[PDB]
DNA sequence: TGCATCCGTGAGTAAAG
DNA sequence: TATAATGGGAGCTGTCACGGATGCA
């Protein structure tokens, strides 16, 4: 494999005489492709945790759960989203959607979930009074790609609803594996806290494995097919 | 073909953890090293070669490989382990001499 | 069933050297 | 025993005729 180029094809996976392996390899043969030296190793963190939001009554689109890309609320006019609580804020931007939690002297003092649909008003770090908006919610609001709500439970309270979720989604941290350095985890194994997923020669160059998550190798050096 | 870099660490590494543990499988079984060593080399080269080996005390024969290869496979599976990498130790020494048979040519050549 | 073609093998005795 | 080193050089020639095995059409 070239330089940088990632494989169109995965470890372990059978494939075509002819089928391409890549943007510039086509395999001559059938068989089971094999992974030489994974050059980056990209870790699927997992994290189950809480957190809230505010809605109007009207606007909601009541559920037990959400699945990723389900629509959580449709809004007729702009509406803004506003702190309870007064701390710094901690951004927290996924790939699509955001958590801002606010802290006060350190300690977390809400942790809000802003879906697809709500462009966030603060910067990290920001201090924000009771009430002040956090996110204007534009339109029709959805839940994004890489996260999902478990469970749901709402409270009713004026002419809103506050919905505490129960949410589940994992969080991406790339490692880069050196020529010296091996992979001693397969593709898609689950590791915990402390467990080693690529070995090198002294201890300090290691790559332990901080939390629980999913193990996902890139960029080979060369693809082996057998 | 000659190796790359990766290729070549990736070899001589498993060489170097295959004899790291045919001297763990002679700390457990308490058999002999060299014995050992020899049963997983009979049996990565297969039975096409099988010889007398000058410092065993005993005369290597398909017999008494296969019995101490009975005796390894009847092991737990945190020691068995051990087995499984004594023999890709084994055939990455194959794999790394036969990869840098060219070196031997080139220098040769000028004696 | 017949030819061209290639490979191997042998090419004097005695003397001195 | 520790930079890295990764595929070779020399042919060498004025017969000759036969016999027998191989190779093509």
């Amino acid at each position: 494999l070239p330089p940088g180029v990632d494989a169109l094809v995965k470890d372990g996976e059978e494939v075509v005489k002819g089928q391409e392996l890549a943007p510039g390899v086509v395999s001559r043969l059938d068989g089971v492709a094999l992974y030489r030296f994974p050059r980056r190793v990209r870790v699927e963190y997992v994290k189950k945790e809480r957190a809230g939001l505010r809605l109007p009554l009207a606007a909601w689109v009541e559920k037990e759960a959400y699945k990723p890309g389900e629509i959580l609320a449709e809004l007729p006019e702009p509406y803004l989203f506003r702190a309870e609580e007064e701390g710094v804020v901690e951004l927290k931007e996924l790939e699509e959607g955001a958590f801002l939690v606010l802290r006060r002297e350190d300690e977390p003092v809400a942790t809000y979930f802003l879906p697809v649909g709500m462009t966030p008003l603060v910067v990290h770090g920001e201090i924000v009074e009771k009430g002040q908006p956090l996110a204007e919610a534009k339109g029709l609001l959805r839940m994004p790609r890489q996260v999902r709500a478990a469970q749901v439970e709402a409270e009713e309270e004026g002419e809103t609803v506050y919905l505490t979720l129960f949410l589940e989604w994992t969080e991406p941290k790339d490692y880069r594996v050196q020529p010296h350095m091996n992979v001693v985890v397969p593709e898609g194994a689950r590791v915990e806290a402390g467990d080693k997923i690529v070995a090198a020669i002294d201890p300090e160059e290691e790559v332990i494995a901080e939390a629980e998550g999913v193990v996902h190798l890139h960029e080979p050096a060369s693809i082996l097919v057998v | 073909p000659l190796l790359t870099l990766e290729e070549e660490v990736e070899l001589a590494r498993k060489v170097e953890e295959g004899m790291e543990a045919i001297k763990k499988l002679s700390e457990i079984t308490g058999l002999d090293p060299d014995l050992i060593r020899e049963v997983v080399r009979a049996k990565i080269l297969g039975s096409a070669r099988v010889r007398h080996i000058p410092g065993l005390k005993e005369t290597l024969d398909p017999k008494t490989v296969e019995e101490i290869d009975q005796k390894l496979k009847s092991l737990p599976k945190e020691h068995k382990r051990y087995l499984h990498i004594a023999r890709e130790g084994e055939a990455a020494r194959q794999h790394l001499i036969e990869a840098n048979l060219r070196l031997v040519v080139s220098i040769a050549k000028k004696y």
